[PDB]
């Protein structure tokens, strides 16, 4: 399908950026996770980034490590994650859905079979966090064969060769990394990404979303002014789940207020 | 793009987040440059000889083979400064860290032997060293937590997951992905993303080179087989490397069988796991049917790791090297036997290699065979753990 392309075309007409929350599928449980995701969408999420619980998420800091653990404590499996993805797409026909995967879960029962299953449930993109462009060939080939956008990372230390490869190989959106390190709201990016954003546009790369450490509305607006097409926020969202485990009503209310404020920041 | 081949057949590669690829490429380039640099080689040789104590002895173990046709030599890496083979490649990697202008060292440890080695090399060479160690291993290998902190290293207990070596590896890599401009990750085994399996082999290969020269001097011929335990792969590939092209020489690696392979509580992915992608490499993994990485188990903290370096997976696949397992109880017997009959207290890791050699002898006592066991470390760190076990047995 064309869900990212249609989204960014609509966003450009409204002269606004995308706000894309991340959560772990099945955190803190399957049905509470489904309600959380509906609340993110009703509050204004333009797209979703969704993590499949993995035993050893080496690109994630403590906040999202604990989200993975909570999902495992609820017994959440990748098979149940695909069931959830089907239910989400059934309710929301146009929202772009990207998965955050670790390589072993994609490789486990066959790379091609993994992307075929993504296509069957209506996923739009896949980011494999521990597969650099140097190792990406069988993943990106299988993705494209199944109409899945392969999401590549543009890090702050990117040279010109990497910019050209990510621009050529990627689809859907380019992931513009805010900083080195692992996921987490406590650590905000330091460098300005203006030069990379404009090289990406020169090479006709997929529109850029900035992520890692985006926890406040100002950061969303700043990413859009810098030229990026939008911003991703994970740990800031997941912290609201963690803080409100004992109160699912106050959890959804505080998620709604936060997403609404982050999205409003993308409008100017 | 790399200078060297990152794969051994289908195994290996660089499965790290994109952010870390410049660090790996820088490390590869520094290694290739240093391997051509006579000044680096001389510094490295100087440290190995005059600081670490190389060459290490090759001891002929006569009492424990009495009444059989097995001749058994032990390559005495237990006599290396620090007490284990880990010191060899730490000295080379520390020199690489300095060559790249790094001022800090990150290291994981389970047996604490690599932690101690990283700490002593950092104290000598002027690096600020921080060690990640699983909280379970902090306890069962505590004599080394004492050593590391005396030498100025920061030791960080890891309570996540199994609170053992795998979890320390995870946090070391997480840390490196946010500190690589100033910190070198001194990975402690022949595993992980390229170029570590290659670098660690080349910086351990003197074990086998010395062994070969020593066996030739004493016996006039090559060994029938060399035998080493396999936690991540470094002491075994260090012993194996110089014999790989000597096709008559058996290469036997010993994985931990833990409570028994059939219990699932073991550390034997090469023979009882299946290929997966984790810790920066494509390699045999202990994993669930779903592709979650399992937790391993071994009495020996240094072998308690649910994967294995890619060159061992390759050497196995083509039949050049053979891999077996040894249970906790088999390792404990070999530990006791070496203490009592050769006066050498071995690391419990190394005791797995010894146990398999003793099995080779006992199973076929009239088979003529010349065997070398890599005695990868001394057992001082294990004496308390072994005490509590034999006490609970009434021994
Ligand atoms: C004496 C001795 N003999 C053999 C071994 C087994 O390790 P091998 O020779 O590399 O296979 C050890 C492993 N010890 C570790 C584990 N080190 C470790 C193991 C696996 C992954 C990362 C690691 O740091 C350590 O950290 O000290 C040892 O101390
Ligand atoms: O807001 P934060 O700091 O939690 O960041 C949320 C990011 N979640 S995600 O799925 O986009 C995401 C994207 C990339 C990751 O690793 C990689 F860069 F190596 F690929 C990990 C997570
Ligand atoms: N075989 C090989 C050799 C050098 C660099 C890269 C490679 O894949
Ligand atoms: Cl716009
Ligand atoms: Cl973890
Ligand atoms: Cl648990
Ligand atoms: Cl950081
Ligand atoms: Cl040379
Ligand atoms: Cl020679
Ligand atoms: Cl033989
Ligand atoms: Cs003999
Ligand atoms: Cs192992």
């Amino acid at each position: 399908m064309e869900r990212y392309e249609n989204l960014f075309a609509q966003l450009n007409d409204r002269r606004e950026g995308a706000f894309v929350p991340f959560v772990t599928l099945g955190d803190p449980g399957i049905e509470q996770s489904l309600k959380i995701i509906d609340t993110l969408i009703d509050a204004g999420a333009d797209a979703l980034e969704l993590g499949v619980p993995f035993s050893d998420p080496l690109a994630d800091g403590p906040t999202i490590q604990n989200a993975n653990l909570r999902a495992f404590a609820a017994g959440v499996t990748p098979a149940q994650c695909f069931e959830m993805l089907a239910l989400i797409r059934e309710k929301h026909p146009t929202i772009p859905i990207g998965l955050l995967m670790y390589a072993n879960l994609v490789f486990n029962n066959g790379i091609d079979a993994f992307y075929a299953r993504c296509e069957q449930v209506g996923v739009d993109s896949v980011l494999v966090a521990d597969v650099p462009v140097e190792e990406s060939a069988p993943f990106r080939q299988a993705a494209l064969r199944h109409n899945i956008a392969p999401i590549f990372i543009c890090p702050p230390n990117a040279d010109d060769d990497l910019l050209r490869q990510v621009a050529s190989y990627g689809r859907g959106y380019t992931y513009l990394l805010s900083r080195s390190g692992v996921t987490g709201a406590e650590n905000r990016g330091a460098l300005p990404l203006h030069h990379l954003i404009e090289k990406l546009k020169e090479y006709h790369a997929a529109p850029a979303l900035q992520g890692f450490g985006i926890s406040s509305p100002e950061q969303v607006s700043a990413a859009v002014r810098a030229g990026a097409a939008g911003a991703i926020s994970g740990s800031a969202i997941v912290k609201i789940i963690e803080k409100n485990l004992a109160s699912p009503k106050q959890m959804l209310a505080e998620l709604r207020s936060f997403v609404s404020a982050m999205k409003a920041a993308s409008r100017a | 793009t790399t200078l060297l081949n990152p794969y051994f057949g289908e195994f290996g590669g660089m499965y790290v987040p994109q952010i870390l690829m410049p660090a790996l490429n820088q490390l590869e380039e520094a290694f290739v440059s240093a391997q051509k640099d006579p000044e680096f080689q001389a510094q490295f040789a100087d440290l190995l000889k005059n600081y670490a104590g190389r060459p290490t002895a090759l001891t002929k173990c006569q009492n424990i083979t009495a009444g059989t046709r097995t001749t058994l030599y032990l390559k005495r890496e237990d006599l290396l400064h620090g007490g284990a083979h880990k010191t060899n490649q730490v000295l080379g990697q520390a020199l690489l860290a300095k060559r790249m202008g790094k001022s800090e060292i990150i290291a994981e440890t389970g047996a604490g032997a690599h932690g101690v080695a990283s700490a002593l090399a950092s104290a000598l060479l002027g690096l600020k060293c921080r060690i990640y160690m699983g909280a379970k291993d902090v306890e069962r290998q505590s004599p080394n937590v004492f050593r590391m902190r005396l030498m100025g290293a920061e030791v960080i207990p890891v309570h996540s997951g199994s609170a053992t070596l795998k979890d320390a590896c995870n946090e070391a890599l997480r840390d490196w992905s946010g500190s690589y401009e100033t910190a070198h990750y001194m990975l402690g085994t022949a595993a992980g993303p390229h170029p570590y399996p290659t670098i660690v082999r080349e910086f351990q290969r003197m074990i086998g080179e010395e062994t070969k020269a020593q066996i030739l001097d004493k016996e006039g011929r090559l060994p029938d087989a060399v035998i080493a335990c396999v936690g991540g792969g470094s002491n075994a590939i260090g012993m194996f490397a110089d014999f790989i092209n000597d096709t008559s020489v058996g290469l036997i690696g010993v994985e931990p069988g833990g409570h028994g392979i059939e219990t699932g509580e073991h550390g034997a992915p090469l023979k009882h796991g299946r290929v997966g992608i984790y810790f920066g490499m494509k390699a045999p993994m202990m994993q669930t049917a779903d592709g979650q990485i399992e937790e391993s188990y071994s009495i020996s903290a240094g072998l308690d790791f649910p994967s294995v370096g890619p060159q061992h997976a390759y050497l196995n696949s083509i039949g050049r090297a053979d891999y077996v397992s040894i249970t906790d109880d088999e390792a404990l017997e070999a530990f006791k036997t070496l203490c009592r009959h050769e006066g050498i207290i071995p690391a419990l890791e190394s005791s797995h290699a010894l146990a398999h050699a003793l099995k080779m002898m006992r199973e076929q006592p009239e088979k003529e065979q010349l065997l070398v066991v890599n005695l990868s470390g001394r057992g001082d760190k294990d004496i308390f753990t072994v005490h509590d076990i034999l006490k609970a047995r009434g021994e």
